[PDB]
């Protein structure tokens, strides 16, 4: 009676234990995340937290270069984090080789959305304690965000946030997108969108960085890349001369 | 705690055990004991064998694997039947493909590999039965105490089983006497017998009692039981 | 297309008296119309005072002896150390041969 | 590694209750509500989109999905469940009916095809049932129109009007004094916006609701032209213009 | 639950355990080796006198150097000398000559610990240890004349003498005192005999007692009823002279 | 190949079947029953590859015997024949098909009529009022065509099977020593033990 | 409710896994190991407890290669830790066999990796017993890593785990600190010995025996070598100079 | 493991009974009504279907009575999900008896592979029982007429007259009261409609909760027929027996 | 897939599945059978919690291995068929490779091993059946009768019975049976069948099934009318008194 919450079996009350702390295995980390679409480009933004002195900094990392073109940020536990980007990979090479194109963000969001499904019904595999936020600038739908969790659900985002305060940055995001009445980021160059990414995660936040505390992703047109942490230290730069 | 992490060796304790295997290590404690050391030139397996009845027969602690390998058991005989048939084809191996004769060291490698996979998979259960492997290779001689647990150590001299402490420390003791019994193989073996002696307490090492195994420098692997041990008596 | 057999040629001889036995062979080893060694052993002591000797195709020759070189050595493990006596020897011999029947060791072999 | 499971998830209680198909179900009724409405020329099943987020792209989710080019699906319950056995249902027409006889599925069988799939997760080893239950209409040659609920446990029935979800027992019984074997496909899809608002808390327009329907065949919506006999896909969804249109004659 | 091959906290396999204490219900079983000969004898306990008492077959042959009595659970002996005489007579197939009964033995009890739900070693597909205990006995031509304890255990003792089933502990402290390194053939049958009778719970006759032997001379044969009774006969005489 | 005969007459089939058994150069047997009895109303005979062809016989025997205890029924002739050209139809396209052609010959208890059936190893099925496999046909089915009429008798039909053999005798090469001839009608099966000189 | 801890793959309602946890306690009660990275290699060295004078001293050893430019060290359950090492050396032979250059050390960290994370997917299979710390020289540079039971590692410039982690990542810390420009291999080796002699206060109550193994582009050609003779000595003496 | 979450289906209890088919039979006996009785010149299956609502499109419904064969009909009580995955392969079995034989196959032999699939069910595989309860309703030329019952235990029994799923007892109390050997299937058609309207858990017994099927061999052929009653043709007849 | 080991060792030393198999064996309708001089009978309860059966077509009691050799049970009929079905196979197979049908003691040896086999392996459940199997060696005429229960435990009775109150008719037949003199005669040999029944079925003219199995493929089975005759004189004898 009482294993209803060992296993991904149903609870008198339709539920998935599991997979609900699934969910709390997520923030585990403590770090926040966010995504947000530029004109013809996406950026992602994550907080870097590096405690021990003896850690090689360059190593620590929880975004992802799914292929070329797709972008991969992690919210949750490292191994499992990597468990995630390896799959992605390998999907995302198979499908290129199958179909003769590129895979879409869209549709390796879904892929594995559908993967965490299966989790969620088959008994002897366990949820992955992590979410996923996918960036790309598809060649079909442009500029993309798509994000799956350990329920197996996904859906596309004009904007979006993942972490323990997460609720304050999507709040934050969805004043300036009332405000500005449009889906994106108004701007020509990426350099931009990473500054405004970068301005809103301190003002709901409430708290400065330095070079070393942040981690971007950039998407364009056939490349997804990382910044270096003087590429950051210049966007820090640009934003102080503003303020 | 214990009897809910007990169930099975798939399972860690909130301490950090694996009371499994550690069930395992007490059918060792439980069984007869048997001694092994070396000097340079030779190792000696010195075991005590067990009988049911005073009808029953003495069962066997010596098997040998190859003519340059052997071992002694204490705890569940079947599991050591096993283990030791899977090391004499390892030696078997190793000559048929590289007409070479198996490392001892190399031996104790491939016993720890397989006991470990009976510890960290479910349905199964860890071996329950200790090995003193006594062998003479390209490296001169050698002795191994094998572990369930999946430990091997290479030691001058040991002892395993019931009441094995006091042996243990007899050849902690005469450690620096033994270790130069070169090219005397009747030294070796009546110092095996005097540290087998020091586990004693029930009776005292008769003729259909006594067991012991050689290997060394121009010494085969060679068993010997009964008649063939009175004149250590 | 490749031909899985050869001959090394050879010729040995078995001879047995009243209380002991002879298994002579050439230590002569070909390959068409050239030799290979004129020293290459083909009459072995397999143990429990038995020999053997697997002459034809050389590469199934030796496979064999060491099969059963090897059986014997088995025969000691799992029967207390008991000698295989050469009446037995010859029975084991059969079946490690027709193990192969649709694959045969190209050898004409005498113990 | 390798699925141990292989022991059944559900089972039988004393009282004579199947457990987790009752479970199942109670997740379904947590559920957003969906209704279907089976007109003379046509069926219109519609549902919420309850966006997560105003972030969050809305069209980017499917609630109501084509599984063949004459059958439509919509659900009541976990979103994740009901993907995958889209996807399921899709193929399934293909490898079961239109790879042997060179045509689609007729209505019925597909529903047969997507129920035997939900069965099979309520007596196979080591899985749980789907969290979902189907609303599936379509339309074949023989059959004309139809409207079929799947439940959790496998089971499907027929509908003229139906509603499942949250607030299905009020739904239900508006549809019950609405319904007559005279509406018109227009007049359909007209009940279904009003038995809909009751289910609505907030906004109430083209792009918080998903609606489509199995009507006349739509020859601009093909893609080719030459072959006299193929005339066009039966089920289409209605655009968020199309929807807002209806609602200002509501 | 709990696996069908967990060891206690004492160093022992529960199963194992359990299938012991099966055998201690099962009928009493004798066995005396002499250098005449190795006599088996077993308790055939009917469960009703409407039971045809000679078709109770507790006592088989496996080859004709070779013959084992059952204790416990006899329906789980059925595999086992089935085993038992197949390897017999492969081994003979294989090396024209007779298996050894310590190598016969030893490939009995290979059979006993290979049980599991999936024990990582290799393929032990069998739910649990079996409920019997076998006294196999014979001779071969390097060790003569031989009896041993097989249990489900995977361990095999060989005895001068052994007693198996309800009456054990009692029969065995018996055959402690009773035998000696110069017995016949004749004086270990009236001693199985006696012994039966000391721990049967119904009064031994011809017909809820069977007798057995092996010797280099004519093998493994099972004594009939009227051959047993003239025994009985002989050994209450011989009990009665003092 | 071996003769085999069969004969369906007014109530009655009659199955005759060569009785040597030839191997390279020489004659093995002389008194060899090739046939089977399936059911106590239906008999097969049968012919062909040396094993495959008693194999074959014996197993499809074994089957309907299966069935008759299961059911405590016996099987119309109709669904036996069924029953073992499916057999030799799967047969066909295995990796070592039977090399077996067969005729069987059953009374019908249900529909009170004899019933004969030719089935070749390829498993062609076919109900004829008489049939023949191998180089026998060559000579037997004009005769028959000529002598054989619906509402013969038992008595008749043996008649006719003489003249066939006589013909079989004369023009083939091969000395099949002579048959052995199988009445098969409401009463069961029977066997003419007195066909050497009839 | 409770009993989240008594199978594997279960997610307790904090979002942990138990079992996984329990694994560490039995790394944290073993023997103390650590890995150096230095300007052109890394330095592993392990503490050896000395159970009874019957051990045969320079024999047992601890330290594991891969390939022949990978050195591994762990603490926790040895028989675990053989088993990852076996792995490893499957996983390296396959690279090699397919890509012709022998495995990159971030390479072969994630293959080790997944494979350990692996075992925390399933309630059929028990987490690894052990903190392993490898590394090596490739390509470009030398690299360090420590892989925990969970499955998580990192890239380090110096790692320590078991008995006397904190006092040897107390001591790595300081040579961070003093060493901004880079510890060289024959600094490391000597500074090593250092750090387990110290560290082995936690455990001071047995004799124990050093054992140093170093991968160093210069020193050892880029190929994983044991440190043995003189300069185990001079390493040992450096150690026991500074201990008083 | 996984064996902490094994419910062992196929065990017996103290008593010698099996948990799950008991339990399954529980779970039937909620399951509408359904009533077979043989006849002279045919059979009748009737069945009450459980649950219905206005807007319940019962023209293309079905629920209880299903075609195996052009012979045999079934009466299902339960789950109708697990019902057609044994009457698909039912309906398999009877094609594959007629490829084999090239005759009809005996409705006998059909039930009993049915109930041997329940019975598989029962000893092994460790998956629960189909919660299905069948009433066969069929004709061959050895038996004629004939009535059969199968149950999750895989047990089946053959009858003049049997109701399977709800209020089973009262229900065969009144068949056993107005049952006669010499029966007509018009009569037959009547008690059955009686029956039902004396053990309807409802208020009025309508057409439109129920499903009606006969087998008969319509004299003027020779041939037996089957016929499930469309929805006016069980309002008619509702009419005719006198319940309107 | 499935290989739970469902019938394990208890504390105790006791298989309860196998023992709780018995339990079902207990509650089927009690079977019996006795050997004569020259026939074996066998004789069936039948049940009345139901009464409204077709008697033509519901599934007898006493079912045909082969033509010479019987089966009849006590306990789980879905069970019994599989054990039956694969006797009935077993039978076919041994006429095809030995030419000869099967011995009554070898066909119960078979049933049994079957039985045995289910005792331990994993993922299956024992038969909750125990068997009585009768008949005729091949070109014998010397009656067998055998009896099988779930431990796959076999032997060979001159009189025995299974099921529910079992435990009343075998006392019966303990006490009304002489091995001395054997019913010489099959009307004798029916007549102690049905006495011994009828001290449990309790007035069951159509609650008793009888089955008379003679040498060579002799098989044959009483018609109610047959039984009640018996029955009938039966009563008198007690009422003579």
């Amino acid at each position: 009676a009482g294993y209803d919450r060992h296993i991904t079996i149903f609870s008198p009350e339709g539920r998935l234990y599991q997979v609900e702390y699934a969910f709390k295995a997520t923030n585990q980390t403590n770090i926040n995340s966010l995504a947000v679409r530029g004109k013809d480009c996406t950026v992602v933004i994550s907080q870097k937290k590096v405690p021990d002195k003896l850690l090689d900094p360059t190593t620590v990392s929880y975004i992802f270069c799914i292929s070329r073109t797709i972008g991969m940020v992690v919210n949750g536990p490292i191994p499992d984090a990597r468990n995630a980007a390896l799959r992605a990979k390998a999907e995302a090479a198979e499908f290129r080789y199958k179909y003769g194109y590129d895979m879409p963000c869209d549709v390796l969001a879904k892929r594995m959305a559908n993967l965490s499904q299966i989790y969620t019904q088959r008994a002897y595999m366990r949820p992955l304690g992590v979410i996923l936020t996918f960036v790309s600038v598809d060649e079909e739908l442009g500029p993309s965000i798509y994000k799956t969790d350990p329920a197996g659900y996904y859906v596309g985002y004009k904007a979006t946030a993942t972490g323990p305060k997460q609720q304050e940055i999507t709040t934050n995001l969805e004043n300036h997108f009332k405000k500005s009445k449009i889906d994106h980021i108004n701007e020509e160059s990426w350099e931009k969108v990473v500054e405004f990414a970068i301005t809103h995660m301190i003002d709901a936040l409430g708290t400065e960085f330095s070079k070393n505390d942040l981690e971007v992703g950039v998407a364009t047109k056939d490349k997804f890349f990382t910044l270096s942490a003087e590429n950051i230290e210049e966007r820090l730069v640009a934003i102080a001369e503003q303020d | 705690f214990r009897n809910n992490y007990d169930g099975d060796t798939v399972t860690f304790s909130p301490t950090g055990r694996l009371f499994q295997v550690e069930y395992a290590l007490e059918a060792i404690k439980q069984g007869s004991v048997t001694v092994g050391l070396r000097s340079n030139t030779h190792a000696v397996l010195v075991a005590l064998k067990r009988n049911a009845d005073e009808l029953s027969s003495y069962q066997k602690k010596i098997i040998k694997c190859d003519e340059h390998m052997g071992l002694s058991l204490a705890g569940l005989a079947p599991d050591a039947r096993v283990l030791s048939n899977y090391l004499r084809q390892q030696c078997n191996y190793s000559s048929l493909v590289f007409n070479r004769k198996l490392a001892v060291e190399r031996a104790g490698h491939l016993l720890c590999d397989k006991a470990q996979k009976n510890t960290q998979s479910y349905g199964g259960r860890p071996y329950g039965v200790g090995l003193l492997i006594i062998g003479y290779d390209k490296s001169g001689a050698h002795l191994l105490e094998f572990q369930p647990s999946g430990n091997v150590t290479e030691l001058y001299g040991t002892a395993i089983g019931a009441r094995s402490q006091g042996a243990k420390t007899y050849l902690e003791r005469t450690l620096d006497t033994f270790i130069k019994i070169d090219g005397n193989p009747d030294e070796l073996i009546k110092a095996g017998v005097e540290a087998i002696s020091q586990s004693l307490r029930d009776e005292s090492l008769t003729v259909d009692n006594l067991s012991i195994a050689i290997v060394g420098k121009d010494t085969p692997f060679t068993i010997y039981d009964g008649e063939a041990v009175a004149k250590y008596i | 297309q490749f031909n899985p057999y050869g001959d090394n040629g050879g010729t040995i001889l078995g001879i047995a008296g009243e209380d002991f036995a002879v298994l002579a062979g050439d230590t002569r080893n070909i390959t068409d119309y050239s030799i290979n060694s004129r020293y290459e052993p083909k009459v072995f002591d397999c143990g429990d005072n038995i020999v053997m000797s697997a002459n034809g195709f050389a590469a199934d020759g030796d496979a064999l002896v060491k099969r059963f070189k090897n059986s014997v050595k088995w025969y000691h493990f799992d029967h207390n150390d008991k000698k295989l006596s050469i009446n037995s020897a010859a029975r084991n011999i059969q079946h490690l041969l027709y193990g192969k029947r649709f694959f045969p060791y190209y050898v004409h072999t005498i113990i | 590694m390798t699925d141990r499971y292989s022991f059944s998830l559900t089972t039988f209680s004393p009282s004579g209750k199947l457990g987790q198909i009752d479970y199942a179900l109670t997740a379904v009724k947590q559920g957003v509500t969906s209704l279907g409405i089976k007109a003379t020329n046509g069926v219109v099943i519609a549902t919420e989109k309850k966006s997560s987020s105003p972030l969050a792209m809305s069209e980017t989710l499917s609630k109501v999905s084509l599984l063949t080019p004459d059958i439509g699906a919509v659900y009541s319950g976990m979103g994740p469940d009901y993907r995958v056995l889209v996807d399921k249902s899709r193929k399934v027409a293909h490898t079961s009916y239109k790879r042997i006889y060179g045509e689609y599925p007729p209505t019925k069988l597909l529903v047969s095809e997507v129920a035997k799939i939900m069965q099979e997760a309520t007596q196979s080893g080591g899985v749980r049932p789907f969290g979902v239950s189907l609303l599936i209409a379509g339309h074949d040659e023989f059959n004309g129109f139809s409207l079929y609920q799947v439940d959790p446990s496998g089971s499907y029935f027929p509908w003229k009007a139906t509603a499942i979800g949250k607030g299905s027992v009020a739904a239900k019984t508006f549809l019950e004094k609405r319904w007559n074997d005279e509406l018109e496909l227009e007049d359909a899809i007209h009940i279904a916006l009003l038995t809909l608002k009751e289910s609505v808390e907030g906004e109430f327009n083209g792009d918080t609701i998903e609606l489509a329907i199995i009507g006349d065949e739509n020859p601009d919506l093909l893609g080719y032209t030459g072959i006299p006999t193929d005339k066009g896909p039966r089920f289409r969804k209605l655009t968020s213009q199309e929807i807002n249109d209806r609602l200002e004659a509501l | 639950d709990r696996g069908v091959s967990t060891f206690s906290p004492e160093g022992r396999l529960f199963q194992v355990e359990y299938s012991l204490e099966a055998i201690k219900l099962g009928s009493t079983a004798i066995g005396i080796a002499t250098k005449e000969g190795v006599v088996l004898g077993v308790e055939k306990r009917a469960t009703s006198p409407l039971l045809e008492s000679d078709s109770i077959e507790k006592i088989v042959e496996i080859d004709r150097h070779i013959g084992c009595a059952m204790s416990g659970l006899t329906a789980d002996a059925r595999s086992m000398i089935e085993h038992a005489r197949t390897a017999a007579v492969t081994h003979n197939l294989y090396y024209d000559e007779d298996i050894n009964v310590e190598s016969l033995t030893q490939s009995v009890c290979d059979l006993a610990l290979r049980f599991g739900e999936g024990a990582s070693g290799e393929e032990r597909l069998m739910s649990r240890p079996f409920g019997v205990a076998l006294l196999i006995a014979g001779h071969d031509a390097d060790d003569g004349y031989q009896l041993f304890h097989a249990e489900p255990s995977g361990t095999f003792y060989r005895y001068n003498a052994k007693a198996i089933g309800s009456g054990s502990e009692g029969a065995q402290a018996e055959l402690l005192n009773e035998w000696h390194s110069s017995l016949t053939l004749k004086e270990a049958e009236l001693l199985v005999l006696k012994i039966l009778k000391q721990v049967m719970e119904e009064k031994l006759d011809e017909n809820n007692a069977q007798l057995s032997c092996i010797t280099k001379q004519d093998g493994f044969k099972i004594y009939d009823n009227e051959k047993t009774a003239e025994l009985i006969k002989e050994l209450k005489e011989k009990e009665a002279a003092e | 190949m071996d003769i085999i005969l069969g004969i369906r007459v007014q109530d009655s089939v009659i199955l005759a079947s060569s009785k040597a058994v030839t191997r390279g150069i020489s004659v093995l047997k002389d008194s060899d029953d090739k046939t089977r009895q399936l059911s106590p109303h239906t008999l097969m005979s049968f012919a062909g590859e040396a094993g495959d062809t008693v194999q074959f016989a014996e197993y499809i025997q074994a089957n309907i015997q299966l069935y008759s205890i299961r059911e405590d029924y016996e099987l119309s002739p109709q669904a036996v024949s069924s029953f073992v050209r499916q057999e030799l139809a799967k047969s066909i396209r295995s990796r070592r098909p039977y090399q077996v052609n067969v005729l069987i010959g059953g009374y019908d208890k249900k529909k009170n009529k004899p019933e004969l059936y030719q089935i070749d190893y390829l498993g062609t099925k076919v109900e004829l009022p008489y049939g023949a496999h191998g180089y026998s046909g060559f000579y037997t089915f004009s005769l028959l065509d000529h002598h054989y009429r619906p509402d013969m008798t038992t008595e008749e039909g043996l008649d006719l099977l003489k003249l066939c053999v006589q013909e079989l005798e004369k023009r083939m090469p091969m000395d099949f020593k002579g048959v052995i001839v199988k009445i098969v009608d409401k009463d069961g099966i029977r066997q003419v033990d007195d066909f050497q000189a009839q | 409710g409770t009993g989240y801890d008594l199978s594997n793959s279960v997610f307790s309602p904090d979002g942990r896994n138990f079992q996984v946890e329990y694994a560490v306690k039995a790394v944290e009660n073993g023997t103390t190991s650590i890995g150096i990275k230095c300007n052109d290699g890394v330095v592993f060295a392990v503490e050896k407890l000395i159970t009874s004078k019957l051990l045969v001293p320079q024999k047992n050893v601890k330290i594991q290669v891969v390939d022949r430019h990978i050195g591994c060290v762990y603490s926790g359950l040895i028989p675990d830790g053989r088993h990852l090492v076996n792995r490893g050396r499957e996983e390296a032979a396959s690279f090699k066999k397919l890509y012709k250059t022998p495995i990159p050390i971030p390479a072969f960290a994630d293959r080790l990796g997944q494979y350990v994370q692996a075992h925390t997917l399933y309630n059929s299979v028990r987490p690894f017993g052990v903190s392993t710390i490898f590394g090596g020289v490739d390509k470009n540079g030398a690299h360090l890593y420590m892989l925990e039971p969970s499955g998580s590692y990192w890239g380090y410039k110096g790692a320590a785990t078991g008995k006397g982690r904190q006092s040897a990542k107390a001591e790595l810390e300081k040579l961070v600190d003093h060493h901004p420009e880079g510890l060289s291999a024959r600094e490391a080796v000597k500074q090593a010995a250092k750090i387990i002699y110290l560290a082995h206060e936690d455990n001071k109550e047995k004799d124990f025996e050093l054992e140093i193994s170093w991968c160093s582009l210069s020193e050892t050609n880029g190929l994983h070598k044991f440190v043995k003779g003189d300069l185990l000595q001079e390493a040992i003496d450096f150690a026991q100079k500074e201990i008083n | 493991g996984s064996r902490r979450y094994d419910s062992r289906t196929t065990i017996f209890s103290p008593e010698g009974r099996l948990y799950q088919v008991e339990y399954a039979l529980e779970s039937i006996s909620h399951a509408g009504t359904a009533i077979g009785i043989m006849a002279s010149d045919g059979i009748v299956l009737a069945a009450e279907r459980k649950v219905t609502s206005t807007l319940l499109e019962q023209d293309t419904s079905t629920e209880k009575l299903y075609k195996l064969n052009d012979k045999i009909a079934v009466a299902v009580a339960g789950l109708t999900a697990d019902a057609e995955i044994l009457i698909n392969t039912a309906r398999i079995h009877a094609q594959n008896y007629l490829k084999t034989y090239n005759e009809d196959i005996p409705v006998e032999i059909l039930v009993r592979r049915l109930s041997d699939i329940k019975q598989g069910y029962t000893q092994h595989g460790g998956l629960r029982p189909f919660g299905v309860s069948f009433i066969y309703a069929g004709y061959d030329d050895r038996y004629g007429y004939q009535l059969y019952t199968s149950n999750p235990s895989g047990n089946y029994t053959g009858w003049k007259a049997i109701s399977v799923g709800a209020n089973t007892s009262a229900a065969q109390t009144l068949l056993q009261m107005d049952y006669k050997d010499d029966m007509k299937v018009d009569d037959a058609i009547e008690l059955a409609l009686k029956t039902l309207s004396k053990t309807t858990d409802s208020s009025a017994l309508t057409y439109d909760r129920l499903e009606f099927a006969t087998i008969r061999k319509g004299a003027n052929d020779g041939e037996v027929y089957q016929k499930i009653f469309k929805p006016q043709e069980i309002k008619d007849i509702l009419v005719k027996t006198g319940i309107t | 897939g499935y290989d739970r080991a469902l019938s394990i060792f208890s504390p105790d030393g006791h298989i309860f599945q196998v023992e709780y198999a018995l339990e079902a064996v207990k509650r089927g309708t009690c079977a019996v059978g006795v050997k004569g001089k020259n026939c074996v009978v066998l004789g069936c309860e039948r049940r009345s919690t139901l009464k409204l059966q077709d008697t033509r077509i519901t599934p007898s009691k006493v079912s045909k291995i082969d033509s010479h050799v019987v089966l009849s049970f006590s306990g789980l009929n879905a069970d019994s068929r599989i054990l039956i079905e694969k006797a009935r196979v077993e039978a076919q197979s041994h006429r095809l490779t030995l030419e000869d049908p099967v011995t009554v003691e070898y066909l119960t040896r078979y049933v049994a091993g079957v039985q045995q086999r289910y005792t331990q392996s994993g993922g299956v459940r024992p038969f909750g059946v125990s068997t009585l199997i009768a008949g005729f060696d091949p070109r014998d005429d010397e009656p067998k009768l055998y009896q099988t229960e779930p431990s796959g435990i076999y032997s060979s009775w001159s009189a025995q019975t299974i099921g529910r109150n079992s435990k009343t008719v075998r006392e019966f037949l303990e006490k009304n049976y002489d091995r001395k003199e054997p019913p010489a005669t099959v009307e004798e040999c029916v007549k102690l069948t049905v006495r011994s029944l009828l001290e449990v079925v309790q007035t069951g003219a159509k609650n008793i099934e009888i089955t008379v199995v003679k040498p060579d493929s002799d098989i044959v089975a009483l018609s109610s009318e047959e039984i009640n005759q018996y029955v009938t004189q039966i009563e008198q004898e007690k009422q003579e008194q």
